[PDB]
Order: C-alpha cells, then structure tokens, then sequence
RNA sequence: AUCGAGAGA
C-alpha cells in the first residue's frame, strides 16, 4: 500500500509575504533524538521506518525562533518510499516550500481481509 | 513481477527455472507442458508457478530514475 | 496383545530409491498415528538454516526492501544444521548472534551499462553489466572461529541460479543477511523438505475373472504397468500396485464396476521425501524419528 | 485498579441494524492470542443475522 | 549530491537559500536520493 | 514445567487423571494415545487440543485399577521410545543393505 | 463545519 501526502510549508503565508519557515534545523536546543529519521536538510531518509509520533519533516520558524517538526499521524507504520522536492513555477527562485513524501505499507494477508 | 523463488503449495524451489524455461521455449520448439516436464516440475502445483508467471519486472525496469533517458 | 517385540517382528522397511534429493521408501505394518507423526516432524520440526535478519545498506532497485529480504529468506542453503547451535532470543542483538549460531552472507551488486553492447541487441546480459542478480552472488563471510570449521564446507545456496533481483544502470543493492536455525513450524522457509508425504498402498481386488477383449480395456483403465495378463490364461491380475495412482477410472464403466473393488492396505505406507538441498532425505527421516523419540523421552523425564 | 478485561468479565455484543433485542446479547470473554478479529460461534449467526463475509459488530464493556 | 533531477536524472546538491531547480536543465521537480544507511528487516 | 496435572479432574485414588502438555500437538498426542491404548489396564484414553491457536495438549487416562494414570502415561512414553528405536534400527539396516 | 462521489453488511 502506497500513501502520499503533500507537506506544503507555504500554507500560512499569502501573497508575497516573507518566508515564514525554512526546511532544516535551527541553532536552538532541538533534541538530537529525532535525527535518525531526518536527513541534514530536514527531509526524511529514503527507506527509513517511521511509527506513530516520530518526525517526518523539520523546519525552522522565524516567527517562533525554534525548530519545529511534523509527525507521522497514522497508527499503521510504514517505510519512506520517495521524497519529491517540488519548486514553485514562479519566475523567482524561492526556497523549498513544498515537499511530497510517499509511504509504503506492507499489507501481508491476515485474518479478516476478503478474498 | 519477479519469479517466485519457492512454489506456494509444496515449497519446491522454482525460482531458478524461469530463465531456463524461457530458453526451452525459445531455442527449442518445446511447448509449455514438455518444457515444464523437462525442468523437473511434476506436481501441477509446481507447474502452475512457472507456467503462469507474468514477469512484470521487465516492464517495471524501463522507468529508471538513475539513468539519463 | 501388542508389544514392541511383536511390532519388531512384524515391521519392515522397503527402500525403493535413494538420491541426493529424493528418497522413496516404504513403512510396512506401522500405525497411521506413527507414520503421520514422522511425516509431520519431517515437514515442520526438523531444523534448518535460512536467512532471518537482513541488514540493508542501500537498495535503489525496483524490488522493495521487504520483498527482497523475504525472497532472500526463501533461498535454501547447503549448510549442515548440526554445525551451529540455536539463537537465544532473550539476549540483546549486540551479543545475540555469535560465531557458532549465525552465518553471515552478503550481497553487493551494482549495475552499469555496457558500452560495448552490439547494436540492435536486447539481451540484458550484453546491454548491461550485472543486469540479473542471482543467489550464487550471496557471498559467504566466515566469522570468528567458523573460518576453520567451514573451511572444508563453504556456505553456498542449494540452488545458486535463483533469480533474486534485476537491475538497471545506476541501481545498486548492498545488504548483509543473517541466517540462523529454525523449524518449519515457525516459518515455511525453514522446512527442509520440498514435500514429504506418504500414501497407502493401493489394493485392486479382482472379484470375477476378466478374460478376452474385456481384459484389454480393463488393463488400460489403470496406469500401463499395474494390470497385467497371465500367459497361460488370458486373465487379468495386479503386477505392481505401487505403480497405481487411484483414479477410479474403472468405476466409470458398468462393465467393471461389478468385477473389481478398490481399496488400500491400511498399514503399508509409501513415503516420498524430497529435500530442499540442505541435507539428504534419509538423514531427514533419521532426524524426524530421533526427534519423535527425544520428544517422548523429554516428556517422560519431565516431572509431572 | 483499571485492570484489563479477563476471561471472567462479561461483554455485550451488537450488530446493526438492531432489529430486535436478541441482536444484542451479553457474551463471556475469552482472551485469544491472535489479533484483530472478533471470534463468534456459529450458534449466534441466527441470533445476530451475522455472517463472515465482512460483517462487523460492536463490543460494549460494562463498567460496574 | 543528495538530489536527482526528475527529467535529466543528474545528481545535484542544494545549499541553503538556493534555487529549487536543476542546473543542467530547467526542471523544478527534484527527487531525493537514497544514501547508505542501515535498514534492518526480517526475512519473513 | 512442561507437563501439568489438572488436579480438578483427577480421581482421589489416582486411577483417573487429566494432563496438560504445553508446546504439543496432534503429532505427539496421537502417538501417545495409540501407544497407551495398547495397555491392557487402561479403560479410557484420548487426546484433545482445547484451542488450535494455543499450544496446549490434554491427555485423559482412566485405568481399570492396580495402577495409575501416571503409570500408564509413563508406560506409553517408554513404549513410544522403544517403537521409535526399532523403526530407526530397521531403517538404518535397510539403508546399509540396499 | 457543509455538499458531492463512492464503498462495506
Ligand atoms: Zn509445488
Ligand atoms: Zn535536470
């Protein structure tokens, strides 16, 4: 089973306002425990195993001056299939704001599912 | 997709026979029954695994993101 | 009455064939409850070695990591199960695997295009390098003291030409599988037999004599080698009932429905043990019988 | 002590639509070792109008 | 080189405050690459 | 440990008893049942697995007297070991001969 | 939160 979500970081800002959050880590005292799932650019490694409550993305917020992470919100664990970096089509060269993260779910046939 | 290494029903290893089956079909004008017999697949449970394999990995492999196309 | 002495007096074994993979032997005058115990132990109680834990380091191929690890686990190995002990799962993984219970394989194959490919060619072995990954590429890495114990016997798959994966240029697989002892009741990848079953000896009871043109078709209702014709009188008789698989083709004909009954010899079993490759079928049967005996002995010595 | 639901505890089952009171009974709890399906005897199929081709039913746990 | 272009499949590394685009061509979609990290499994 | 006596189904004199064995199945159950039914003194013997998903086996033995269900169980286990030994010996001899 | 498509018994 393949699941895809759009981690759109540019959903709070609107109409040319300055970039609020940047993918990555800040200089604050963020815990080092969540580096096992996130690459140095705040994005998840390909093929890593994520469960409930572990990081999916990491962005530093200037309106908060603190690094905030997202979280895999699903009871069923999955593996990171692919991470797509999408850049906006505008002629200006902005930062990274939209990243697509796909999950892979192992649907081993168990008791209860229909054949 | 890719040839199953072991037969489901019994467990006889049929994963090492897909390429030889294709060779027996291609080079010699052997039909599927004779080719399966010569490969050593006796039980129809073993015969179906190689007779009905689709080998979709060949079609999956043409979408290579690590190569200039 | 019944006694072990009487069973010994009435018990016989008729080994019909014996190869490095398949053994066909008979158990004569034994109980179904014991033959079935032997069959079940052969199928799902004899230990074997197969890949259990896989440590991927990179897999940029079409095959997903879990499918690749499962397919690696399904490969049979030419390893004698007696050369390593059982893993104590209670221990942490730091020292759970030791030099005497785990065999560490490895796979490092990287596909690149072949610049010398002939024009108009479609064969992946000429177009690409390492286009096909085979089980023979599972390189055995000796660890600790086992570099001396496995010196004479290398750890190679029973089938080395198993197609584990396919690749295209730029794609690489780099893993390291650990294979340990396990039984076929835990996972089907551990069962040391392809199939290990039995069957009752068929019985073909000819009631009324069949002679002439009728005996011609009566013979054809069976496999050719079972029913024969007596030289003196043109009768019909059972030459070899082992060569018969019960298809009851006779009972389809009203001509022979009233002249023969089909049955079995309820204490004559025809075993057929095909091994996956790790050990010989005769040793598999030996180990199944010894497992049943040791199970009974352990139960006896257990304090009730 | 908010202890788990043992074998002695009693549970109430229900399969919608609850067309009569027989479609909601109080069963005895038997904690099985395999997960993710409610095991029901064949006697209750007529009572619940239940089936085993994808049917599902609720399990209410009384607290006093 | 942690990223791969989605049209010309050329490895490229992005620094901070940098354009999210390929350099050899002008594609705006970048695929993340898979590095060498241990991913334990079970051969089940 | 592994073998368990179900005291709530055992006769006071020991003539009848019920046993629970963990990590066992039809394999040992049927063999033990067959080898115990050969005892001339046992009146009732049978095996039952309460639930398939659990690894528990139940053995019921009822002797006619002068013995015990435990003694019948021990005799059955010994006779099963002897049967396994004789079949192994005959198979070894046939393997050598061929 | 609302209205549209669909699915299970
Ligand atoms: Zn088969
Ligand atoms: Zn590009």
């Amino acid at each position: 089973m393949y699941k895809t979500e759009k981690v759109d970081l540019a959903l709070n800002r609107n109409r040319g306002d300055p970039i609020t959050q940047h993918f990555g880590f800040g200089n604050d005292e963020w815990p080092k425990e969540w580096l096992e799932k996130l690459d140095e650019d705040g994005l998840p490694y390909i093929g890593t195993y994520v469960e409930e409550g572990d990081p999916i993305c990491a962005y530093f917020d200037d309106t908060l001056n603190k690094t905030k992470i997202k979280t895999y919100h699903s009871s069923e664990p999955a593996y990171i299939e692919e991470v797509n970096l999408i850049g906006d089509e505008s002629n200006k060269f902005q930062e990274l704001q939209t990243v697509s993260i796909k999950y892979r779910i192992r649907r081993t046939p168990q008791i209860g599912d229909k054949f | 997709m890719i040839v199953p290494v072991r037969c489901f029903s019994c467990g006889k290893v049929v994963g090492d026979k897909w390429e030889s089956y294709l060779n027996l079909l291609q080079e010699d004008e052997l039909d599927e029954g004779t080719a399966l017999s010569r490969l050593g697949l006796k039980r129809y449970c073993c015969r179906r695994m190689i007779l009905t394999h689709v080998d979709l990995i060949e079609k999956f492999l043409r979408y290579n993101p690590l190569e200039k196309r | 009455e019944w006694n072990v002495e009487k069973f010994k007096k009435d018990f016989e074994v008729n080994i019909s064939s014996l190869d490095a993979r398949e053994a066909n032997f008979d158990l004569i005058n034994i109980d179904t409850s014991i033959a079935n115990a032997f069959r079940r132990i052969m199928i799902s109680e004899v230990p074997s070695v197969a890949a259990e834990y896989v440590y991927f380091f990179n897999n940029t191929s079409v095959i997903q990591d879990e499918v690749l690890a499962h397919r690696i686990g399904l490969v049979p190995l030419k390893v004698d199960p007696d050369m390593l002990t059982w893993v104590d799962s209670n221990l942490p993984d730091d020292e759970k695997f030791t030099d005497e219970n785990t065999i560490v394989l490895s796979l490092n194959v990287k596909c690149t295009r072949n610049p010398d490919a002939p024009k108009g060619s479609t064969d992946p072995k000429e177009l690409y390098n390492n286009a096909h990954v085979y089980a023979r590429d599972l390189k055995f890495e000796p660890q600790g003291r086992q570099s001396t114990t496995f010196a004479d016997c290398p750890v190679v798959p029973a089938d080395p030409d198993i197609l584990l994966a396919k690749l295209r240029p730029g794609q690489e697989i780099s893993l390291k599988a650990h294979c340990i002892l396990g039984i076929g009741g835990d996972h089907a990848k551990f069962s040391p037999v392809s199939t290990a079953s039995y069957r009752l000896l068929p019985q073909i009871n000819i009631l009324q004599p069949i002679k002439g043109e009728s005996a011609r078709r009566f013979q054809k209702c069976f496999p050719p080698g079972v029913i024969g014709i007596d030289e003196g009188s043109d009768e019909a008789y059972v030459k070899d009932a082992r060569k018969d698989t019960v298809s009851r083709e006779v009972l389809r004909y009203e001509e022979f429905a009233d002249k023969v009954k089909l049955g079995r010899v309820r204490n004559h079993f025809i075993f057929n043990v095909e091994s996956a490759g790790a050990m010989t079928p005769e040793e598999i049967f030996f180990k199944s019988v010894r497992i049943l005996k040791n199970k009974a002995e352990y139960l006896k010595n257990c304090p009730i | 002590v908010y202890r788990h639901i043992k074998n002695r505890d009693v549970v109430l089952m229900n399969r919608q639509p609850t067309l009569h009171k027989a479609s909601m009974m109080g069963h005895k709890v038997r904690v099985l070792p395999n997960e993710k399906t409610l095991r029901l005897h064949y006697a209750n199929t007529g009572a619940y109008n239940a089936d085993f081709d994808g049917d599902e039913m609720n399990m209410h746990f009384p607290q006093n | 080189l942690k990223y791969i272009c989605a049209e010309c499949s050329s490895k490229l590394s992005l620094s901070r405050t940098d354009a999210v685009r390929c350099k050899d061509c002008g594609h705006r979609i970048l695929l993340k690459a898979r590095t060498k990290r241990l991913v334990q499994f079970e051969a089940r | 440990e592994k073998i368990k006596l179900l005291t709530q189904a055992t006769s006071e004199d020991g003539t009848s008893a019920s046993f629970q064995i963990v990590e066992e199945d039809h394999t040992l159950g049927n063999a033990l049942r067959y080898v115990i039914m050969k005892n001339p003194d046992v009146e009732f013997c049978g095996y039952s697995i309460p639930h398939p998903s659990e690894n528990l086996l139940n053995i019921r033995i009822q002797t006619y007297g002068e013995t015990t269900a435990v003694d019948a169980l021990q005799k059955g286990l010994k006779d099963l070991m002897d049967l396994c030994d004789v079949v192994e010996s005959k198979f070894t001899e046939k393997i050598k001969s061929m």
